[PDB]
RNA sequence: GCUUCGGGGAGGCGGCAAUAUCCUGUGAUCCGGAGAUUUCUGAAUGGGGAAACCCACUUACCAUAAGGUAGGUAUCUUGUACAAGAAGCGAACGAGGGGAAGUGAAACAUCUCAGUACCCUUAGGAAAAGACAUCAAAUGAGAUUCCCCAAGUAGCGGCGAGCGAACGGGGAGAAGCCGAUUAAUGCUAAUGUAGAAGAACAGCGUGGGAAAGCUGACCGUAGUAGGUGAUAGUCCUGUAUUCGAAACAUUAGCGUUAACAUAUUAAGUAGGGCGGGACACGAGAAAUCCUGUCUGAAGAUGGGGGGACCAUCCUCCAAGGCUAAAUACUCCUGACUGACCGAUAGUGAACCAGUACCGUGAGGGAAAGGCGAAAAGAACCCCUGUGAGGGGAGUGAAAUAGAACCUGAAACCGUGUGCGUACAAGCAGUAGGAGCCUCAAUUUAUUGGGGUGACUGCGUACCUUUUGUAUAAUGGGUCAGCGACUUAUAUUCUGUAGCAAGGUUAACCGUUUAGGGGAGCCGUAGGGAAACCGAGUCUUAAUAGGGCGUCUAG
RNA sequence: CCACUGUCGUUGAAAAGCCAGGGGAUGACUUGUGGAUAGGGGUGAAAGGCUAAUCAAACUCGGUGACAGCUGGUUCUCCCCGAAAGCUAUUUAGGUAGCGCCUCGGACGAAUACCAUUGGGGGUAGAGCACUGUUUCGGCACCGAUGCAAACUCCGAAUACCGAUGAGUAAUAUCCGGGAGACACACGGCGGGUGCUAACGUCCGUCGUGGAGAGG
RNA sequence: GGCUCAAACUAGGAGCCGAAGCUGCGGAUUUGAAACUUGUUUUCAAGUGGUAGGGGAGCGUUGUGUAAGCCUGUGAAGGUGUGUCGUAAGGCAUGCUGGAGGUAUCACAAGAGCGAAUGCUGACGUGAGUAACGAUAAUGCGAGUGAAAAGCUCGCACGCCGGAAGAUCAAGGGUUCCAGUCCAACGUUAAUCGGGGCUGGGUGAGUCGACCCCUAAGGCGAGGCCGAAAGGCGUAGUCG
RNA sequence: UUUAUUAAAAACACAGCACUCUGCAAACACGAAAGUGGACGUAUAGGGUGUGAUGCCUGCCCGGUGCUGGAAGGUUAAUU
RNA sequence: AAUUCCUUGUCAGGUAAGUUCUGACCUGCACGAAUGGCAUAAUGAUGGCAGCGCUGUCUCCAGCAGAGACUCAGUGAAAUCGAAAUCGCAGUGAAGAUGCUGUGUACCCGCGGCUAGACGGAAAGACCCCGUGAACCUUUACUACAGCUUUACAUUGAAC
RNA sequence: GGGUUCUAACUCAGGUAUAACAAUACCGAGGACAAUGUAUGGUGGGUAGUUUGACUGGGGCGGUCUCCUCCUAAAGAGUAACGGAGGAGUACGAAGGUGCGCUCAGAACGGUCGGAAAUCGUUCAUAGAGUAUAAAGGCAAAAGCGCGCUUAACUGCGAGACCCACAAGUCGAGCAGGUACGAAAGUAGGUCUUAGUGAUCCGGUGGUUCUGUAUGGAAGGGCCAU
């Protein structure tokens, strides 16, 4: 039967947590020499997801 | 869903992470509440299948603190968590 | 329409649509089974051809004239110049050979659409698949097919848009074989194709008519059927129930016959290179399957698979063939049903519809139902042109039910009555308001209802679209009918109800909304990429710090 | 057989004609009958002409209910509340999304608003020449008189904004969730840029009104 | 309009008019508040302009159950008036028409409400009794018939064509041909007339044409060649 | 000759001219191929292109891009 | 100049007067030799200019003839159309008013004419812009494919 | 590792028979070529599918598009125009850290070449200089200028705030570890600050037990860094 399909590249991205989602963050792909070793070290680990995002991340991802 | 009038959409902009294990499939979690619905002393991973507790698929499960149990249980091959283990044996039971 | 075998029992020679001659108890019409006849065209088949036509040849016979009767004469395939087949048409479903684009990706090329539409080949009541060179990795299972889950998960993917499993679990059905083939023939049983019987209501009043009203009965294994002059269990046809077949069909069982088939374990095969395709899987770390091209084994001391690959272990033996059921479908036959339509609806088509009409053609494609219970469809008279049309008469319960006929709305057009209106400027009304007219009460012009509206004040339609519209912006000639937020599934939130740390089954089974079916799903725990641990957990050398959780209702 | 000019006709007698004239009229002529070429194809003494009143890709059916950020339309009634025409981003600019603004529900309860008193930072209006410039006169760049400036300041308000305390009044503020709409704004004041101290001009800021508001 | 010791202007002053503002009176309604307490009642306070839009409460229509009920020929639905009731959507009653059905109540489901979409179908308006009546080759009159004669028939005269507007065919059509009869519709008027309606009749071949024999272009084409399939080509021939 | 239906011309065609291709199973064209046209022709022929009777005539440029010839060198596919 | 922008270039001719025409000059924006140059008899429903003749083309229109128009009889359309009790002017106003303000004028209804307005009718402007619209055409835009061509393998062998 | 020759594959749209077309046989001419299949490079508007931005006092043309400084900007923040003016897309292992030390520009006077201005001496001199660079704001505890030693231009983090639709961006005391300088208290997570920048996907590299499709490995993936 017909059901809501599944975003697959943002099931790629969030994970769901127990109050709402969490998330890397960008900004640490590559080109990192000239970025100073405090945004190397708070852009490593997760964040939540902003809870203006949140309805968007729940239309996206309706299953997990 | 997942369209923001032409800016490279939140998921977009964020990075993948993470790999699906096979092995999180096939644990299952027990909860020391749900016990009750076993039938007998021996709670195993087949007893908990016949129970109902965990699907028929799963390969091995943990008995983890988060309710209380009634009666005295013997635990063959599930692994139990320390306040679960405490509890198990406060209410008489034993894990092997 | 002919014969016959059955049925049936008084009418009948199909409809518009009657009339005439007639038929029928010596059994008609009618219904069912069988048979005979069955022009020409069309696969069309003797040759041709602008379909329903033209032209033949030949065998036997007859005629004596210029013909007649009965045949034979297409092509291709398979058998010994001879016999047997085939051909064409036609719903959907199956299998196979080819295979788009619109669209989506908010552009577009990979991708999607989709292996869809379409074209083509060809079956059967189904087809295909099918018995492991299959999965699994558990304590192993044990062919194929279909359904519910697993699961919108694992994955694939300009990692975009999208695409999307499998293992395994619960079911339906179960089967395995070496001919599980086809086609006739005969018995046996059953069914079908016409039929037969089938209960029980009277009186009174109303009424055109009783089935409705009142009173009192009766049948019921038959009481919500269709009709009948209004609404009938007892008026008719029916229904419950019980039943018939000379003939032929079909289904099953047994026996016989004749056609085909009847492997014996599998080499140009498995594997490989190159190019493609299929697998959820787009070359990707790409297993597996298919093969255009080029190659090419081992051969049970052997080989295939277990998702690159190697080792170990497990499993299974390709290169022979078959095999029911559960599954798909409806041109159709029967029965039954419907919170489906009721004439602009429902089929395009309720009616002489795939018609009229339009088009060279492929093709497109309407409109159009209703008198009355019964035609009793208006004898006759009158006006008129022996016309139309009408008025009498008559029929009928009713004729403004008179055939263009039930009801008979609105737009639109008349006729009659009342009031107003020919010195006055505009969305035509509204708030006042004189006069006139008309009905009812009232002791008699006084009110009240109705029509009209001199005169006065105010007052630039509606919709849409806009910053803003009387706008000289849009749309509408009017009326009547129709005309636009639906449906299926998934998901979230809210309400409500049942249960409640539990709730709930799905497919299926079922004598079927019950009952069974717990597979599965959600909730009850989180952290972390994950292993893993767990009221904690992650990061870290850190027990520090910090992140996310804990600190209840589903 | 053609079609050069003009009138007429243009709801025509005619979906291309009539009338008066005009051209070729033994030729690369005109015409009858049959046949051939078919759609990204044909045919073309070439105009993208013609291919059945259809041609920069015929017609019919099918894909197909193509798609349409565009335009139109969107049908009974009453009660309560009630916007926006902004910011950010955008192959975006008349679309859309997050936030702002509306509504409904829940939580919380004064944490909110007004005013009084009070703690703050400022570089604006004004003003001024101390700096950066610019300017006139006199004496001799410097002295003295004298002006001016968005990107000058030795100075410097009112308001506004951020806090504290306190009374009274008030259908507050905040947070979580369901549903939006809106992202073309307009004018009048005030402060400016632009323009010409033009514009019912244009672009900001701020108030009021309209939008969505009748009444005088 | 008109206004000059104003009906102008400056400065005062006192009255009055003036809005859907405010007050008075009556009524409804939203929210909140003290209570026989679910609108059970009496009040009180603050509110009640509104597009996009959000929230709330209802009306009506078709259908199903309730309903083998209830109503209905002592008159259903529908149509057309009137009265009456409710904040409204709307309800109810009743005269006339109509002639056979309808549906209380509470639930339940919707093809559930139309003025607009240059909407769709039918009907009918305005324009308007207006334009036009289709070659400017042309008609006049006497008789006849007839309900009726400009148009039909007959007659006399007049006019037009006459390399046609005469005659024979082919193509195409298909009865239009001839007679009798009729005039509704058709004929751009009337019609007694007609290519209209109806009913009868009419087409005669060895020599005319077709058929037939023969072939052109061009088709089809035993075998044959080619091509995923479908098919394409082609020889002998066979059509044309 | 032409825009059937607003353009008849200076547009197209034209005899004539040039360049170039083509040795015949020709080049070239249709076609998937078979089969065809070219042509039952054969370089005085056939195709393509330009120009356009005739008279007088037609200058310079081979850098670019084509075409033709050449191959010393550099680069270079599958494959192995 | 079918080519010249400036430009009606200059000079000459033709006319009373000539942005056109003819001749010439050369300062050729921006001619030129087979996308042929310059000429050229004949020819052309070809373009420009100039004359004779001739005229209602005109000054400047008049008269007449036929077919309509007009009236009568018969038959009987059209587009359009929210509804109309549908006047001028100066203002106002979504900015050009029959409809709003003020004011002026006007008794009610035809017929023949007329076309100044009703932003008159007709066709969802073709211009212009817009839309992540279409088509067709072009190319040294991108990506492909047909066709042509290269080599390797196969069909495919032997000897020196 | 090439040419020459041969014939037997293959070809003939040659002749002779087979009525004809075709095939077949023979003869003749070619011949391992040609031709065709697969693969591959070139060429290829012959044909297909498409793309070819936005802002904008209409559009096109031109200009612009991200970041920093000043003004506009109305004394908190923010605030527009195709408004007025300028810069950036780096540099530096010292131009970073620390300890210590120092003070500039100009003018006048004196002094060899030597002046208007070189170097030297004197006196005035809150900065009229410098600050790697644009501008603004800052700068004496100098943030300006020298010298010694050095690698804190560290690793794990971070209470708390600014800013903010998000994604981002900014500041930060303190704590642990390892240091550098200083006698020490201490200072140091780059530079006086504000520009010197680019998400995701994909791929590469240095590490890592996390995973590892029967099992052990491996491949591949994940995590950390780049």
């Amino acid at each position: 039967k017909v059901k809501m399909k599944t975003k697959s590249g943002a099931a790629k991205r969030f994970k769901r947590t127990a109050n709402g989602f969490k998330r890397k963050q960008a900004f640490k792909s590559h080109i990192l020499t000239k970025k100073s070793s405090k945004r190397i070290r708070q852009l490593r680990g997760l964040k939540m997801v902003d809870k203006s995002d949140e309805a968007a991340v729940r239309r996206m991802c309706p299953y997990i | 869903a997942g369209f923001e009038g032409g800016q490279t959409p939140l998921y977009r902009r964020l990075p993948k992470f993470g790999f699906t294990s096979k092995m999180a499939m096939t644990t299952a979690e027990v909860r020391l509440s749900e016990l009750n619905k076993v039938e007998g002393d021996v709670i195993s991973v087949a007893t908990l299948k016949t129970a109902n507790i965990i699907r028929h698929d799963m390969k091995r499960a943990r008995i983890i603190l988060s309710g209380d149990v009634t009666k005295a249980y013997t635990f063959q091959g599930v692994k139990v968590t320390k306040g679960a283990k405490q509890a198990i044996e406060a209410a008489g039971g034993s894990i092997e």
